[PDB]
RNA sequence: GCGAUAACGAACGAGACCUUAACCUACUAAAUAGUGCUGCUAGCAUUUGCUGGUAUAGUCACUUCUUAGAGGGACUAUCGAUUUCAAGUCGAUGGAAGUUUGAGGCAAUAACAGGUCUGUGAUGCCCUUAGACGUUCUGGGCCGCACGCGCGCUACACUGACGGAGCCAGCGAGUAUAAGCCUUGGCCGAGAGGUCUGGGAAAUCUUGUGAAACUCCGUCGUGCUGGGGAUAGAGCAUUGUAAUUGUUGCUCUUCAACGAGGAAUUCCUAGUAAGCGCAAGUCAUCAGCUUGCGUUGAUUACGUCCCUGCCCUUUGUACACACCG
């Protein structure tokens, strides 16, 4: 399966909470900018968390989300 | 062929160094307590970020017994452990 | 130089090296006419991407594969995938790509494994087992 | 081409005092001849020149004592040493091929002689065992 | 004007391919003509044994493995050049024969 | 006289096994009479398996 | 267009070159052709006793025409088969090295192959025009 | 065992196959002996002379199966 | 319909092959239909092929198998008992020949009657087994579409190897009869003894 | 497991 | 993980991580990889073509395939459904890859009288220590056979046996003055094998490991038959100091049960199962064994707690050596 760990949850959202201006709809911008933002150890976890940004970007765009 | 003789340079980092002090601790009738708890004090007061010591065998008892003294934090599972 | 292109086809292990040059109809397999194909049952498997798509297309261009590895399907299914790929690539490079998009339209329609290698390949045996997930058999 | 034939067949035969059907081919027939195997009635037929393609009934009388000639005398007839089933006799140190009958006396006049001079391989044969040196853990249930 | 095969082999490979890569540069600013390098196929020394020192449990095998990478470099240049070159870039892990 | 009914919602797994699966059919010509009944074989939304008798539910 | 040899199927050319070198008559034939086994793996000797000889010519001198100077024990190698092992599996055995090194040595001597640099045997000058010839006498049905 | 197919070809078996294999919608190796109550090889004899006869057409040939008509 | 002149020339029939693509180059499925509406979506034979050796990747996804084609489903399911597994160049030898015989006898489209002999065999109502932890008990359900396909294709492969298993009769041949006959729904052929044994428990079940 | 006793 | 929440925020384990497999006509080069051209050269039609050979100087070019390092690529990406619209799930589309992308390595908190002192110049203790329980030499045994059980290999055939013919891999290993390594080619020999040369401390030679299933054409014709090759007789060689209680190989002959297997019971979800071989380990010799590797390659679910084992919650306890109480 699929399902997200917290450490790319609490990550992304702490990327929401941090850089929204900077970032946008487009994973392959996303993924780049968190490449720039972050220091990510690995490409698989960078690549997690730049696609779960992507992610709560979408659910934002639909409405207001909890906790963010 | 020539052979040179370097002293360790962390104390608290280098587990062998650590290893035999406490071999020679235990061999000098030293009590199991304060041996074990000197190399978890030494080793943080070097600044590890984690340290175990483990003695396994039998001490004025038939049956045998093994004794962790624990300290900090450790990690045990995938390569991280190969490499800290 | 003249109008050369060099491709490629896979299969599990199997691998056709396809060089096309412009010529007459010639499409040979490491040097040998393809109305002798073995095994005989399979001869239609690299007769397809030829039919297919209609013969004329190789009037003016001669194919010679080089298929090494594998075993006899798997290095069927290297030399027409090579055969397909190298004349996508002919179109392409050197022909208008209405040519090439409808050459790729009718194989992808057609044939998945026309012109994409078959990415599956076999698993590793582990021990505590004669086979990949078989084990040995347990008794009480 | 095939071809037809009224009352030449000879539906049971007899040779070497072995009844033997008729309509196998001549090559296996002589495979029912005990002693005699497939290479070595493929061999006889080919120094006989007995064509293959022949059933034992369409077999000849010339033919069928120019087989049993051969059987009987083989090193006369170029057939080579090294093909035989019983070479380096013990007693007179010839090369023969023993047939039907022949087969079983003189096997078991191996069987007597080995144990007359009481060896292992006669001891395990008188025990019924297995005589090759063979493991009797798991087969010696007959 | 010499002939000279440079054969590198190691177990590991961030310094060979550093070793390679500064001789590669020395060899080019210098103009001598170069052929490499030729990175060969590396060679996995696999041994599989059993984990249980006795005979007892599940039977559980360890595979270890040892990579060998190995590259050659063809160069033309002087004994003089070719040697020091060798002892600017000598390194502990990374081993080196020179072949005429 | 056999009777054709097409399945409009899977309802879950039943049976002591779970072999077998309750499904909610609709029949094609008379687009009424929805009933529940098992089925046997894997079953996607729009299988129009036939029943030789249709008044039962299961 | 011109016709090779790598250009018919291989059954009936070999099945033409064959008859052709029989009804030709030149290639000598071994006097034990009539009791040997081909491998020591086979159990029977072939069942075409007159032809086979010359089948097996035709074979060696087509693979050859197609490769490049295969030594003898490659052909004992390729006319090797499984063995019929009584309860062990199977295993490749090499054919007769005397009934290949015969066929060869006959075919050399009249004059389709010869020994080739560096080991092996080439495909002679008239043994291409021959074969082809064949090929073309071949391909006509 | 229970067989007994007939291998030896005699005259009123050689007419019995010319008076009945024309009557035959597909006559194979196996047909011919489920029915004829021949042997394999004698039936594998008959086709190759039925069709040197022009009794029987071959519309596929291979080794395991030999698949031929009626002429008729 | 024109004959392109190559140097390398191409056989007469494949160059008939571009106009139109046909099993083994002899049996169109331009006449073929299913007549029955319930199997339409799970027998594929909207896409044509010249051999019935193909690739797999059809035994990932659940309902995949649907788009398998029919008759490389017949040869997968041929390919059974140990000894035949991996010999498919063999079962596709058979299926060639068993469609040949097919067509010479009773004179329609073979692959017609590969088609009506599955329609027609898979069986409409089987009871499954209800027991509640070794209680004999059986209940009468129903038979999905899929289900029914491979159940056809199960049952006529098992018949064929069994009718020419011990027997002179060879297997394309038992093939080919069986196929024949159980399109025309004889009682006589396996299958449809198997599937009128299993839908008569269904009728003692429900 | 045996105790050796001698002979000679 | 969402969510509910006297909890909030964390750590280990899981996941991340590491190795391997699948993509890259995008970099970097490669005479220990391949190709196209070019010399020189052969055969067939003569159409200038098609197949070859040769070139450690043609003192050519290139990296598509081959190798491996630096990177890129996948993150459930996009679109539809269901869902607390949440975590997720199912379909398509694009894609080399959309089952954790496939497979493994590592792997928590305690613990077991689980297995090894027959791996240790690891060890405490007990026994022996000169007619040794030390070490060495000779011979026998570990193989011994009324029997019960387990892991497997051959088979019961025609989806097959022989006889000719076709004829494709990958993982690896390899020596020197040794004490004998991998062995091509030529020549003898029915075979096994023998003899003379050459290459390789290795992408170079063995090796294109021309492996087996597999494919084609013939013989056989449902027969314990040409399935099966045990049980044995005779003979010829190989390894070794030594083959007898037959090392193994080869020739002829001998032609057994077995005609698909009861009660029970094992393994298994995709290049998987099943066939099919090959290499490495042990190794002077011997592989029906393991560890890997590739060749051919499926049927059927993609669900449940019906059996079995394990886990969780409530509950009762006179148990805590914990119901073997
Ligand atoms: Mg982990
Ligand atoms: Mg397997
Ligand atoms: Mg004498
Ligand atoms: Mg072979
Ligand atoms: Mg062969
Ligand atoms: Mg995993
Ligand atoms: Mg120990
Ligand atoms: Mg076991
Ligand atoms: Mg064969
Ligand atoms: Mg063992
Ligand atoms: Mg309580």
């Amino acid at each position: 399966g699929r399902v997200r760990t917290k450490t790319v949850k609490r990550a992304s959202k702490v990327l929401i909470e941090r850089f929204y201006p900077k970032l946008t709809l487009d994973f392959e911008t996303n993924k780049r900018l968190t490449s720039e933002i972050a220091v990510i150890q690995s490409k698989r976890l960078r690549n997690k968390i730049a696609g779960y940004t992507t992610h709560l970007m979408k659910r934002i765009q639909k409405g207001p989300v909890r906790g963010i | 062929i020539a052979i040179y003789a370097e002293r360790v340079e962390e104390r608290g980092l280098s587990a062998a160094v650590q290893a035999e002090a406490l071999k020679a601790k235990l061999l000098s009738g030293l009590p199991i307590r304060r041996a074990a708890y000197g190399v978890l004090r030494f080793a943080m007061g070097a600044g590890a970020k984690g340290v175990e010591v483990v003695i396994s065998g039998k001490l004025r008892a038939a049956r045998a017994k093994s004794q962790k003294y624990a300290d900090g934090f450790m990690i045990h599972s995938g390569q991280p452990t190969r490499d800290f | 130089s003249t109008q050369s292109v060099q491709t490629f086809g896979k299969k599990k292990t199997a691998t056709a090296v396809a060089h096309v040059k412009a010529g007459k109809g010639l499409i040979k397999i490491n040097g040998s006419p393809i109305t002798l194909v073995q095994p005989e049952i399979l001869r239609f498997k690299v007769y397809e991407p030829l039919t297919l798509v209609g013969l004329d297309k190789f009037q003016g261009i001669d194919i010679r594969v080089k298929v090494t590895g594998g075993g006899h399907v798997s290095q069927v299914y290297a030399i027409r995938q090579a055969i397909a790929k190298g004349l996508v690539a002919y179109h392409q490079k050197y022909v208008d790509e209405a040519s090439k998009n409808e050459l790729k339209k009718i194989f992808a329609s057609y044939d998945k494994t026309l012109l994409v290698a078959d990415s599956r390949r076999m698993e590793p045996k582990k021990f505590g087992g004669r086979g990949a997930r078989a084990r040995f058999q347990k008794s009480y | 081409l095939v071809v037809q034939e009224q009352g030449s067949f000879q539906h049971i035969l007899r040779l070497l005092n072995t009844n033997i059907d008729g309509r196998i081919k001549i090559m296996y027939a002589l495979t029912k001849i005990r002693g005699v195997g497939r290479r070595y009635a493929n061999l006889v037929c080919k120094k006989a020149d007995v064509e293959l393609t022949k059933r034992a009934g369409e077999l000849t009388q010339e033919e069928l004592e120019r087989i049993v000639t051969i059987m009987q005398n083989p090193t006369n007839y170029k057939i080579p040493a090294w093909f035989l089933n019983r070479q380096k006799d013990q007693v007179d140190g010839k090369d023969y091929h023993v047939l039907a009958n022949n087969l079983e006396s003189k096997l078991r006049d191996d069987l007597e002689r080995l144990k007359k001079i009481r060896s292992h391989r006669g001891i395990r044969h008188f025990w019924g065992l297995k005589v090759r040196g063979q493991h009797t853990k798991t087969t010696s249930r007959g | 004007i010499h002939k000279i095969r440079i054969t590198l082999t190691s177990t590991k490979v961030k310094q060979l391919e550093n070793v390679s890569a500064n001789i590669i540069r020395n060899a080019a600013q210098y103009n001598i003509v170069k052929k490499g390098p030729v990175r060969m196929p590396t060679k996995v020394l696999k041994i599989t044994t059993r984990k249980t020192p006795n005979g007892e449990g599940s039977k559980t095998w360890d595979a270890y493995e040892m990579r060998i990478h190995k590259r050659v470099i063809d160069l033309q240049a002087p004994a003089s050049t070719v040697k020091r070159i060798t002892q600017i870039t000598i390194e502990p892990g990374v081993d080196v024969e020179v072949t005429i | 006289p056999v009777t054709l009914a097409k399945v409009i919602k899977v309802l879950g797994r039943t049976g002591s096994r779970g072999g077998v699966t309750q499904v909610r059919v609709e029949f094609l010509e008379d687009a009424s009479r929805t009933i529940v009944r098992n089925v046997k074989g894997p079953v996607r939304e729009n299988d129009i398996l036939c029943l030789m008798e249709s008044e039962r539910e299961a | 267009p011109g016709v090779s040899v790598r250009d018919v199927p291989a059954q009936d050319f070999i099945n033409a070159y064959a008859q052709f070198l029989q009804r030709q008559g030149k290639l000598e034939v071994p006097g034990y052709v009539d009791i040997v086994k081909t491998s020591a793996g086979n159990d029977l000797p072939p069942q075409e006793a007159e032809t086979w000889f010359y089948k097996r010519a035709a074979s060696i001198a087509r693979h050859i025409y197609l490769r490049k100077q295969v030594g003898v024990g490659a052909l004992n190698k390729l006319y090797g088969g499984a063995k019929n092992r009584g309860f062990r599996p199977h295993k490749h055995v090499d054919a007769s090295g005397s009934i290949n090194r015969k066929c060869v040595q006959a075919l050399q001597k009249i004059g389709v192959l010869e020994i080739s640099p560096k080991g092996g045997r080439r495909i002679s000058e008239n043994g291409q025009r021959d074969l082809d010839r064949i090929a073309a006498q071949t391909l006509e049905e | 065992d229970k067989a007994q197919h007939i291998v030896i070809l005699d005259q009123e078996k050689y007419d019995r196959i010319l008076k009945d294999v024309p009557t035959y919608k597909y006559v194979s190796v196996s047909v011919l002996v489920d029915r004829l109550k021949i042997g394999g090889s004698l039936a594998r004899v008959a086709l190759r002379q039925l069709e040197e006869d022009g009794i029987i057409t071959p519309v596929l040939k291979h080794s395991k199966q030999a698949i031929y008509t009626r002429a008729q | 319909l024109q004959v392109v002149e190559l140097a390398t020339t191409i056989p007469l029939d494949v160059q008939e092959a571009q106009r139109e693509v046909k099993l083994f180059n002899k049996w169109s499925f331009e006449d073929v239909e299913v007549k029955d509406v319930s199997l339409v979506d799970y027998i594929q034979i909207r896409n044509p092929v010249f051999v019935s050796h193909t690739a797999g990747k059809y035994a990932s996804k659940r309902f995949r198998k649907a788009q398998c084609p029919i008759v490389e489903r017949l040869t997968n399911s041929l390919m059974m008992n140990g000894r035949n597994n991996g010999k498919k160049l063999k079962a596709v030898r058979i299926v060639k020949h068993a469609l040949e015989i097919i067509h010479v006898l009773t004179e329609q489209n073979p692959i017609q009657v590969v088609v009506d002999a599955i329609v027609n065999s898979g069986a409409r109502e089987d009871s499954t087994r209800i027991g509640s932890s070794g209680t004999v008990r059986r209940q009468a359900v129903d038979v999905s579409p899929l289900r029914r396909v491979n159940q056809a294709i199960a049952l006529l492969t098992i018949g064929a190897r069994e009718a020419s298993f011990r027997n002179i009769k060879t297997i394309a041949e038992c093939l080919a009869e069986e196929l024949i006959n159980a399109a025309k729904g004889s009682s006589t052929s396996y299958a449809i003894k198997k599937k009128d044994e299993l839908e008569r428990v269904a009728k003692s079940n429900r | 497991r045996k105790k050796k006793v001698y002979t000679t």
